[PDB]
């Protein structure tokens, strides 16, 4: 997160980090068994890290549960990033608590200008690389669908949102992926891709998670 | 891989090796997880060899 600031201790209970030997993508915390990512994060092996706040310390308050199943969004496409979701089964249930808690998915599909909470322990930088320690958070507006199609002809899809400041300054970075945009106490976005890091009139493009409320729905069931 | 790293458009932080020309070796960059361009590689045996 470029630009942002460090995130209360614990504001953020439904914020996971997926873990391979390192820090390499967020995810959100829907229930008690399963984790929501972005399908562009998935390894083999993760073990998902709850309760953190600083990534690098043994703070005495986290949970790490091993990923049991691992499912991508069947019509993931590697090129376009179109429905890059993944649902993630945790190998036993948490313990939800203060610090582990669970965001809710959401009611409809937020309108532009509604603003955002976005964070992630990604690179702080547009330029250079200085990986945080604590957890970033950043405010930020979903932007109406024609600024992110101007911004990105032809790569933006209905499954897509841009949300951002098109003058540049702030946005998500590499080791966010996957990562919550919350808006309104709903989870609205995946942190997913964009050009650079904040870069004037790139904005960050998340994945649309109201267009796929039933799919999540109906793989925690089947499953 | 003469050409530079290409950390790509996603937001991932994936550790990766690249071949470093004016340097001789290769080196870790961060890889953003998609869109990967041929100087990218998983290890670094497998970097110095294709070199």
């Amino acid at each position: 997160i470029v630009g942002g600031y460090t995130c209360q201790e614990n504001s953020v209970p439904y914020q996971v980090s997926l873990n391979s030997g390192y820090h390499f993508c967020g995810g959100s915390l829907i229930n008690d068994q399963w984790v929501v990512s972005a399908a562009h994060c998935y390894k083999s092996r993760i073990q998902v890290r709850l309760g953190e706040h600083n990534i690098n310390v043994l703070e005495g308050n986290e949970q790490f549960v091993n990923a049991a199943k691992i499912i991508k969004h069947p019509n993931f496409d590697r090129k376009t990033l179109n429905n890059d979701i993944m649902l993630i089964k945790l190998s036993s249930p948490v313990k939800l608590n203060a610090r582990v808690a669970t965001v809710a998915l959401p009611s409809s599909c937020a309108p532009a200008g509604t603003q955002c909470l976005i964070s992630g322990w990604g690179n702080t930088l547009s330029s250079g690389v200085n990986e945080p320690d604590l957890l970033q958070c950043l405010d930020a507006p979903l932007l109406p669908q024609a600024d992110c199609e101007a911004s990105y002809p032809g790569k933006i899809t209905d499954n897509m949102v841009c949300v951002g400041f098109l003058e540049g300054g702030k946005g998500s970075c590499q080791g966010d992926s996957g990562g919550p945009v919350v808006c309104n106490g709903e989870l609205q976005g995946i942190v997913s891709w964009g050009y650079g890091c904040a870069l004037p009139d790139n904005p960050d493009v998340y994945t649309k998670v109201c267009n796929y409320v039933d799919w999540i729905q109906d793989t925690i069931a089947a499953n | 891989a003469g050409e530079p790293p290409y950390t790509g458009p996603c937001k991932a932080r994936i550790i990766r090796y690249f071949y470093n020309a004016k340097a001789g070796l290769c080196q870790t960059f961060v890889y953003g997880g998609c869109r990967a361009k041929r100087n990218n590689f998983k290890s670094a045996e497998d970097c110095m060899r294709t070199a």
